[PDB]
């Protein structure tokens, strides 16, 4: 499992004990035992062979990290070099933000499927999280257009800040 | 949690098997209607297995087999909602289609 | 209003074998089954109510 | 039913409508009225995963029937007694609803008699 | 009226050639010139089960366990029904039972 | 299996069977070459009824113009054979 | 090919000799040929064949174009592609077109009017509402746990 | 059996 | 080949076609296709099929199996 | 089908067509066989009692009134034979009625799969090859210089000769090829 | 949804009383039951609708398979006017056809009882449109009537087919799937309905005329259609009426709509867009 | 499997078809009779629908007048 | 009780009154029509049954139909007030109608967002 519960949370499973009041055999248990003994053992043997071959030939890969270039707010008008630097930095942050929203939506769908009927009550805290992240995404990226850019995002943020400042006057 | 998904995907794989057989250039040697009828009846049995499991524990499943594409904040993934309606209609449709396939092998002869 | 007597005078003198109470068509047969189904059902319901008056709890 | 033709043909002032039920205070005519008591509480409701439609005052019988079915899943014809208990609880709830309907209908008739007496 | 002698003679000759053309549509006994059964339960249905069912079982189950459970939120199930009197396998605690059930008329 | 093929002799036998079951034609005078008005003495309404009987037997409709063209059981047999492709 | 401008369609005929030439080109009779009115709609000398679909043609006849039910060389209707057998039908009906239209409209209006009648006069049972505990399931339907709702009280009867 | 020749297009290509 | 029956067995007696023939002879009319039509009312088709005979097909053996099952339940319990 | 329609239908042809259509719609209405036979004998009596009309303008007027009554009293859903147009199995096997000229386009391998049938096939093609010139000559002889011309075709009027334009009639695909 | 489903089940039952092709009759039966399912979804009962999905699937599969065996035995003959005496000439097909007709009409404790009867109980005992209720009950009665029409004109009376008997239903590839679908249409509704987890709780406290409503209207529908069929057997011609013409010509909806909408659409296309 | 066609007589009926048709019809009728004997909730239910008029004003709790 | 024909449900060819009031001029017209049909049928049958033919049979009627429907319309088009008005309506009226529909909806939407009354629930990918 390459994933972890700090980013993909999951409540611990609480399954009930089998309490068969009837005397009839359970075909589910019979078929599960037969399915394990016939299917799961050869599959896990093949997977163990594959994993020991991987351990024989093990390699490593790294996750690239970019240092922070100067932001577009300190960028001079018309100097296209650091304009390009801040623009590609903003594009990288935009793609990361898209994936952040993807994780949050996946978490919400997982909550709904796990809770089933009780999704109106037990999904409340990540529904609030989804509402907050959706509101912030609408504050930073909505209505930019097809040619979204760091300059357009900054203009939208400046307009919204001016509106909030004017509303804070009274 | 593995037998359920394996059974559902085996239903789909058993359905797609006669199509690959049809494009595999051995229909001229094998009995395709009988082969497909046996495929549908086996799909019916491996569809009865999650029917019994849902009749026991009433578990509803969501299986995300394949991630198709990611477009900004919208992630198109090939997902199956194995639900009460899905399981029961799958079993009923497979039984009915097995009957129709045998009836078709009888009916659409000299074709 | 139009004189439709002679055309209805042809639909009843046909010697087709149906008795006089059934020559008019399917409406009359439906109505005769209807008056059988509530008279006999009513009579059977009548003798049950009389028996319930006859035998207290 | 006879209530429909009496409302739509005889009079609609004394015969009620199904929306605003009750239209009278609950203590009117009852010297004391006890709160309706429920067996199951929200924790076993959530653990039994009942549908919000069926989380009514027979949820305890519903949980008993579901537990019987999950235990004796083979030989599914084994919870007839629990099914009858749950159905009779639902029948009692339906009779309670009819009692409330007839009570407020007679209260509407009493209001008409009061208005005629005034 | 009936067939004219112009047309009755034509249909007699046309149908006579129609019999000959349909006669020639027949096939010779050598036509066309093309250049371990056991029982049904032991061979016909057993070889199908170990090839068209058992072999796809293994490839599917490898993808289900080692390529679906490794991704985080792929196989998600609703929580199982927990009734009073049940015992949790993972936790080990017992949920307390219901109330005293005042109504037992039926 | 189903739908056995037709034969010329079977078609002739069935056509003569229905023409024998017709009341206005005496079965002793009836032959395969007996003309419907010349030596059987029928009329055009009887011709239409005969064609309808053959149609109701063999389960398919003879079109109208061929129907007035057909006038003896030999012609009717030939038409049935030509329509259903009975070469023997 | 070998089709020239004297066999291709031309302009609207004015003189009777032009009309006869157009009829001979379209392989019709002079009396039967009748071109479209000269309203400048691009029809030219193309004939006004009667607006009858191909369904009404004789089906027992061996047409040269059996799918189109047409012979070879006969003039083709301007609206062939809409009057083919896969498309609009103009065949006579056993009951008149206006009778069918008024019967359909009367049926639809009767259904709509009686649906409105049933909506203003609903049919139900002599019962009250369904009783639901815990403030009509306030927390189950998604209410705020911190806020305290107005209590909904149901009494035994 | 009396089998008859069936006419088919060129499926060889 | 397939052999036809003898057309002379196709008669009119005891048939709704006789009823039709009497009704036509009351009007001075004769029906000539009656003998051709008569094969549907003779032999194995000569019987009045009724709706109880259609619905209650197998009802005798169903009732017998029901009584046997009731006796088996009584003997087991 | 096998006979080409004339310029106009005669009065007798119209009367017989109306009689057949009326009896078909009569059996469609009657369903039951004894009822159909009774009402068909009644309709035959009607046609017989209007048979011997001598005016022929009264006959045309009676035909007009009879067809108006037929259009008023016809079955909305009449019985159509399955092989007849408008039927259920009409034109069902046209997807299998493959024309005979694709055998000219088969490969030598598929031709070698059926040797003697194909030998009979070139025999038929060569017979068509002489008969075509003979029949063009005959059809040029048979054409009248001017006047009425119908769709009927002459037969072969001498020995060793075939009826003109015989190929598309004789070598048509079978009604049930498969 | 409630009004639309009631309208379509009423209309398709109306068409199915006077349709003559057996596949057309059972297709309008399919559309009527689909309308009943749309009514059930108009009420807050989706699980009853899905139960009737499974029930109707079993019924229509076996009904069309039996009809196809009749057609293949009678050499592509499709309408009921050229059938008859099926109870004696084809006993297996007639028996399974009768089983399907009874189960579709709602003979008790078959597959149809556990969905259709609960649907009628729900519509009778919940607050809905009154006219939709009345035409739904009428549609159930007419379902009984056209099932009786099929049973009469196919399995009863005298033979009306062409004389040459090519009847051979002895093939196991024909017999076995009809047998499996008959086992389904007898027991599958019981098995499924007793295996359903309890959702969308029903009401069972109701008067006798609101409880046995579906059975009563099925019985009267069978009786009315039996008397109508006996009158059609009776030697008398009645003049046709616009009600029968409307029902036979599918309410004139195909003729009117399929002639006016393609005509104006294609005429607008050619005479305006392309040309003009 | 194949059987000889008949021209105008009743066809010869094999035993397998009549026995299996009778078996299916008898099985359906046995199932209906068995379920009607065991759980006869097809008629009247088992709940005895009350009459609202016979209820008393004291248990309905209206003020007396 | 009279059949009323329509453009979509035409009059039957044997219920029309012209077939019963027939004239010798009409009979000669149908004789001539049969003659023309027979000549065309004979020509097509000769071309169809020719064995030396190694191509499809061209149809001058189809060629004329395609030419009239495609390449002759603008040579035979003359501007009249009627078709000028028809072209102006068919080329501008739908455009103006959809302009006003979309402009009204978009102006209402823009007004709602600028006054803040319209909320966007989870619309993040527009
Ligand atoms: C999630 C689900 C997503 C998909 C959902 C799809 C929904 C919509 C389905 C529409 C179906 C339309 C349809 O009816 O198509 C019929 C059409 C052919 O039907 P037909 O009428 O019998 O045509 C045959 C001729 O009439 C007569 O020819 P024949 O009878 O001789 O037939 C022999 C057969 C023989 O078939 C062949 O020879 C196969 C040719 C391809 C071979 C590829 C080998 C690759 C090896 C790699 C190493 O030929 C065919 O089957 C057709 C040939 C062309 C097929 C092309 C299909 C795509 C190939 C892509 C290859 C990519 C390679 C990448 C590298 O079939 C297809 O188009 C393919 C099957 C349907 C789609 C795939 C199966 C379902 C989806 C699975 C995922
Ligand atoms: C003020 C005092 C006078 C009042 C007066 O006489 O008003 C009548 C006068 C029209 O004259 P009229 O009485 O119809 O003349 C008929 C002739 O007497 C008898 O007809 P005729 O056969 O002797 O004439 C042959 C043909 C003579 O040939 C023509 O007219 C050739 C066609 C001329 C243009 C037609 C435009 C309409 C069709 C457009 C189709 C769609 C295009 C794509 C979209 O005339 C026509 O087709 C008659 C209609 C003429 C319309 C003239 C419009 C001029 C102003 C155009 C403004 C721009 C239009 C949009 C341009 C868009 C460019 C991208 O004005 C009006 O009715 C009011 C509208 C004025 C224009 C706005
Ligand atoms: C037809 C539609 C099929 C959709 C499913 C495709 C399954 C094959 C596939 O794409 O596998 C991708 C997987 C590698 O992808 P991933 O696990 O994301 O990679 C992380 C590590 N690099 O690669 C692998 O897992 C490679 C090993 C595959 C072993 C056999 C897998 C069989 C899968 C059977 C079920 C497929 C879906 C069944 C339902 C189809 C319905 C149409
Ligand atoms: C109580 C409330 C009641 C509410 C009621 C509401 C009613 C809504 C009705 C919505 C649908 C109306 C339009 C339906 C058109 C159907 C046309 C069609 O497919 O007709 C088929 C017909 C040929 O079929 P037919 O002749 O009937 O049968 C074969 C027998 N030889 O003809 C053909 O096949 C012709 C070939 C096609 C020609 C082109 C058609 C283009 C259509 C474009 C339509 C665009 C607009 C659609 C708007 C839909 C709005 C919902
Ligand atoms: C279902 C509804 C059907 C309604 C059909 C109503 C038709 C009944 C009314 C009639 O029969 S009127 C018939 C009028 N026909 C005539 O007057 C034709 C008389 N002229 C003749 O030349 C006749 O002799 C014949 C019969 C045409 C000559 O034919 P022969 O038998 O060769």
């Amino acid at each position: 499992d390459s994933w972890d519960k700090d980013v993909y949370p999951e409540p611990p499973s609480r399954t009930p004990a089998p309490s068969p009041q009837t005397s009839l055999p359970n075909p589910i248990t019979y078929l599960t035992k037969a399915y394990d003994l016939v299917v799961d053992w050869p599959v896990t043997l093949v997977r163990e062979f594959i994993e020991r071959q991987h351990a024989k030939n093990r390699t490593y890969y790294y996750h690239r990290q970019y240092r922070r270039v100067p932001d577009i707010t300190e960028c001079k008008e018309g100097d296209v070099l650091c304009i390009y630097e801040a623009e590609m930095q903003w594009r990288r942050d935009f793609k990361v933000d898209q994936e952040i929203m993807n994780i949050i939506q996946e978490r919400l769908k997982a909550c709904q499927q796990r809770e089933g009927e009780n999704y109106q009550q037990n999904c409340a805290k990540e529904l609030e999280q989804f509402t907050k992240v959706t509101k912030a995404y609408q504050d930073r990226y909505l209505d930019l257009g097809a040619y979204y850019s760091a300059r357009k995002c900054l203009a939208k943020q400046k307009q919204r800040m001016l509106e909030e400042r004017k509303a804070a006057r009274q | 949690m593995n037998i359920f998904t394996t059974s559902i995907l085996l239903i789909f794989i058993l359905l797609l098997s006669p199509i690959l057989i049809s494009m595999s250039n051995l229909i001229k040697h094998i009995n395709f209607p009988l082969y497909t009828t046996t495929s549908i009846k086996f799909s019916f049995i491996i569809s009865l297995l999650p029917l019994l499991m849902f009749f026991h524990n009433n578990m509803e499943y969501m299986i995300t087999t394949w991630h198709w594409v990611t477009m900004n904040s919208m992630e198109l993934k090939m997902s199956f909602k194995t639900d009460f309606f899905s399981i029961l209609f799958t079993s009923v449709a497979l039984f009915v289609t097995w009957s129709i396939m045998q009836f078709s092998s009888w009916y659409m002869h000299s074709d | 209003f139009e004189n439709k007597v002679p055309e209805k005078q042809k639909l009843f003198q046909e010697d087709n074998g149906m008795p006089v109470h059934l020559k008019g068509g399917a409406s009359d047969a439906l109505l005769y089954r209807a008056t059988m189904a509530l008279t006999l059902g009513g009579t059977a319901y009548a003798i049950y109510l009389l028996a319930m008056a006859a035998f207290p709890k | 039913g006879a209530h429909l033709t009496r409302r739509y043909l005889w009079d609609a002032s004394v015969e009620p409508d199904p929306e605003k039920i009750p239209s009278f205070p609950p203590d009117l005519g009852f010297p004391e009225r006890k709160e309706r008591v429920m067996v199951a509480t929200q924790q076993e409701m959530m653990d039994a995963q009942l549908t919000l439609q069926q989380r009514d005052y027979c949820a305890h019988y519903l949980i008993r029937l579901l537990k019987c079915k999950r235990d004796s899943f083979p030989n599914f014809l084994a919870c007839k007694h629990e099914q009858h208990d749950w159905d009779y609880c639902e029948h009692l709830d339906y009779v309670k609803r009819m009692k409330e309907f007839e009570r407020e209908r007679r209260l509407l008739q009493r209001k008409k008699r009061r208005a005629l007496k005034e | 009226s009936g067939y004219t002698p112009d047309e009755k003679l034509r249909l007699q000759q046309l149908r006579e050639l129609r019999r000959r053309w349909l006669k020639d549509q027949e096939l010779s006994p050598r036509e066309p010139v093309l250049p371990k059964n056991m029982v049904f339960k032991a061979y016909r249905s057993s070889l199908f089960a170990v090839s068209h069912v058992l072999i796809p079982m293994w490839f599917v189950h490898y993808y289900v366990k080692y390529h679906m459970a490794t991704k985080p939120y792929t196989i998600v199930s609703s929580k199982p029904r927990i009734f009073p009197g049940d015992t949790i396998l993972e936790t080990g605690e017992v949920i307390p039972p219901m109330r005293d059930f005042p109504d037992q008329h039926h | 299996s189903d739908a056995p093929p037709l034969t010329l002799d079977g078609i002739k036998d069935r056509v003569l069977y229905v023409l024998k079951l017709y009341d206005k034609i005496d079965p002793e005078k009836l032959s395969v070459n007996s003309h419907f008005m010349k030596d059987l003495g029928l009329d055009s309404l009887d011709q239409v009824e005969i064609i309808m009987a053959m149609e109701d037997e063999f389960g398919f409709e003879i079109p109208d113009i061929d129907a007035e063209k057909l006038m003896c059981p030999q012609e009717i047999v030939d038409y049935i054979a030509d329509k259903k492709d009975v070469y023997e | 090919f070998h089709m020239t401008k004297d066999m291709l369609p031309g302009s609207y005929p004015r003189t009777p000799e032009e009309r006869a030439a157009a009829a001979k080109k379209y392989n019709m009779r002079v009396e039967d040929y009748e071109p479209y009115p000269d309203d400048g709609m691009g029809y030219g000398d193309y004939p006004m064949l009667p607006n009858r679909s191909q369904h009404e043609r004789d089906p027992w006849y061996q047409w040269d174009h059996s799918e189109l039910r047409m012979n070879w060389g006969e003039p083709i209707h301007w609206d062939l592609d809409m009057y083919i057998r896969n498309r609009v039908d103009t065949s006579p009906t056993p009951v008149s077109w206006d009778v069918m239209c008024k019967h359909l409209f009367g049926f639809v209006a009767f259904m709509v009017f009686m649906f409105w009648v049933g909506h203003v006069f609903p049919s139900y049972q002599p019962v009250g509402p369904k009783q639901y505990p815990y403030n009509n399931l306030y927390l189950e339907r998604g209410g705020d746990p911190t806020k305290e709702p107005e209590p909904v009280v149901h009494y035994d009867i | 059996g009396k089998r008859l020749f069936v006419v088919k297009p060129s499926l060889y290509y | 080949k397939m052999e036809l029956p003898d057309y002379r067995q196709w008669k009119i007696e005891g048939t709704p076609l006789e009823t039709v023939q009497k009704k036509l002879a009351a009007r001075g009319l004769r029906d000539p296709w009656a003998r051709n039509e008569a094969w549907r009312y003779m032999g194995g088709f000569a019987g009045n099929i009724t709706f109880p005979s259609v619905i209650l097909k197998g009802f005798k053996w169903g009732f017998a199996a029901f009584v046997v099952a009731l006796g088996a339940e009584y003997f087991l319990d | 089908a096998f006979c080409a329609p004339p310029a106009y239908l005669t009065h007798q042809q119209k009367v017989l067509r109306l009689y057949k259509r009326a009896l078909r719609h009569l059996e469609s209405w009657c369903i039951h066989r004894d009822k159909y036979r009774y009402f068909a004998c009644l309709m035959r009596a009607r046609f017989e009692e209007h048979k011997n009309e001598k005016d022929m303008m009264r006959a045309t007027q009676l035909l007009r009134e009879a067809e108006e009554e037929f259009w008023q009293n016809q079955h909305p859903q009449p019985y159509i034979f399955p092989d007849s147009p408008g039927g259920t199995s009409f034109e069902r096997y046209e997807c299998y009625k493959v024309p005979e000229w694709c055998l000219d386009y088969w490969h030598p391998s598929e031709k070698a799969m059926y040797p003697d049938y194909f030998s009979k096939r070139e025999q038929w093609k060569k017979l068509r090859m002489e008969s075509w010139d003979r029949e063009v000559k005959q059809l040029q002889e048979e054409t009248s210089p001017d006047g009425i011309m119908t769709e009927a075709l002459p037969p072969a009027r001498r020995e060793g000769d075939l009826p003109p334009l015989w190929w598309h009639i004789v070598t048509r695909p079978r009604e049930r090829p498969t | 949804m409630l009004c639309l489903g009631a309208l379509t089940t009423l209309f398709t039952a109306i068409c199915a009383l006077t349709q003559n092709d057996i596949k057309k009759i059972i297709a309008f039966s399919t559309s009527s039951q689909l309308g009943l399912m749309m009514v059930t979804l108009g009420m807050n009962q989706p699980h009853l609708a899905f139960l009737h999905i499974c029930t109707h699937a079993f019924f229509k599969a076996m009904l069309f398979m039996c009809s196809g065996s009749i057609i293949h035995s009678l050499a592509d003959e499709q309408d009921i006017r050229k059938m008859g005496n099926i109870t004696k000439i084809m006993p297996f097909t007639s028996s399974c056809l009768v089983i399907g007709s009874l189960a579709l009409t709602g003979m008790p404790f078959l597959t149809g009882f556990y969905s259709k009867d609960l649907i009628i109980e729900a519509i009778n005992t919940c607050n809905t449109n009154a006219w939709a209720l009345l035409i739904t009950l009428i549609a159930t009665s007419m379902t009984a009537m056209y099932s009786m029409r099929i049973i009469y004109f196919v399995t009863m009376t005298k033979p009306r087919f062409p004389p040459l008997i090519s009847i051979n239903e002895n093939d196991p590839d024909l017999m076995n799937p009809i047998k499996r679908l008959a086992f389904g249409s007898i027991f599958a509704g019981f098995v499924i309905s007793y295996n359903i987890p309890p959702t969308s709780i029903p009401v069972l406290t109701m008067p006798w005329f609101l409880k046995t409503t579906a059975l009563i209207i099925s019985v009267l529908g069978f009786l009315i259609a039996l008397e109508l069929n006996n009158l059609t057997m009776k030697l008398s011609m009645n003049k046709a009426n616009p009600y029968s013409s409307f029902s036979t010509l599918l309410g004139f909806f195909p003729s009117i709509i399929h002639r006016i909408t393609p005509m104006k659409s294609l005429n607008l296309s050619l005479k305006t867009s392309l040309t003009l | 499997v194949h059987i000889q066609p008949r021209y105008r007589e009743f066809p010869q009926l094999t035993r397998s078809q009549v026995i299996q048709g009778e078996f299916l019809s008898s099985l359906m009728w046995f199932w209906i009779l068995w379920r009607f004997w065991h759980d006869s909730d097809a008629v009247l239910g088992h709940f005895s629908y009350p009459d609202p008029s016979q209820w008393t004003d004291e248990e309905l709790g209206i003020p007396p007048d | 009780s009279k059949y009323k024909p329509a453009p979509l449900a035409t009059l039957p060819s044997t219920l029309d009154p012209a077939e019963y009031d027939v004239s010798p001029e009409t009979r000669r017209a149908q004789v001539e029509r049969l003659s023309i049909r027979a000549r065309l049928k004979r020509e097509y049958l000769l071309q169809y049954n020719d064995p030396k033919r190694v191509s499809h049979i061209e149809d001058p009627a189809l060629i004329r139909w395609t030419y009239a429907r495609s390449a002759n319309i603008y040579p035979n088009f003359r501007p009249t007030p009627k078709n000028s008005l028809l072209g102006a309506v068919a080329g501008f009226g739908p455009l103006i109608f959809w302009y006003y529909v979309f402009k009204t909806d978009r102006d209402r939407k823009e007004r709602l967002i600028q006054e803040g009354k319209l909320d966007r629930k989870f619309n993040i990918s527009y």
